[PDB]
């Protein structure tokens, strides 16, 4: 029941990541390997693990259930500029 | 755009029972991050070949986009 | 404010000199100039770093004072220094 | 044993007015942090030498710091 989960997750994210690459390229037809969208997917799953890991500590560290924007806030605070973009 | 409640599965991969609760206000920006992230990790590969898309490529710039993004600067 | 961080470098020598002379069993092996200065800036920034961050995680409880759970939060990762640290 | 009065204006040194308040009990766990900060810079620094290769450097603590900075 789980990895049924785990796969389609993945599977979505794929996608996600494949309408970035499309995006992002073109404007100079460009090559790239379903071995490099699979590396660039699996790497932002686990990005997203890490960052996930750090907010869950940050909210539980301020007594907090529920993810802050003062918790992303705390997890960029030495990205200035991805406090910025990220913010609209 | 992503999902709302697949970014929820995701983020909370490494912790035990019950997933993670996130702020309606938090999704969008999360998302969002997500995004940069795909972009800097594209950009940095293609930048890669250019100087000197392979598993290799991804490789080279890997290390350095996560000092620079999740982290500083 | 330049002076300042002399003064408090001056300072952290000591015990920096205290620990070098300490597992060297003292005097045993050399350093250079270079050494004694690369670890002293080096032991500085990281305090200033850490110190940076502390504060940051008591502001993000709402209190005035670092306490103990902000150490073990900059300490998240490395379980052992966490215990180290309290020992 | 590093005297808290350093201690906390050094972890003070990158913002405010007035240095930051510590609770007392964490004082000497950051004084043992910074204890074991500097045991384990030599240790590796020396580590270091011993494996590529009495008299270390800029470059055996360069070779063991990771890919921190702080400078360039």
């Amino acid at each position: 029941n789980d990895d049924e989960d785990r796969a389609q997750l993945k599977a979505r994210l794929w996608i996600r990541v494949e309408e970035r690459l499309q995006q992002v390229l073109s404007s100079e037809d460009i090559k790239y390997t379903p071995r490099f969208i699979n590396s660039l997917l699996e790497l932002a799953y686990l990005q997203l693990g890490e960052m996930g890991s750090d907010l869950q500590a940050f909210a539980r560290h301020a007594g907090r259930g529920v993810v802050n924007k003062s918790d992303l806030m705390l997890y960029l605070r030495k990205q200035p500029d991805l406090q910025e973009r990220v913010t609209q | 755009m992503l999902s709302k409640e697949a970014l929820i599965k995701i983020l909370s991969q490494n912790e035990g029972g019950n997933d993670m609760k996130i702020a309606d206000e938090v999704v969008p920006m999360i998302q969002k991050y997500l995004d940069i992230f795909i972009d800097e990790a594209v950009l940095r590969s293609l930048q890669s070949h250019k100087d000197i898309l392979s598993h290799q490529d991804l490789e080279r710039i890997v290390g350095l986009l996560l000092m620079d993004m999740l982290e500083h600067h």
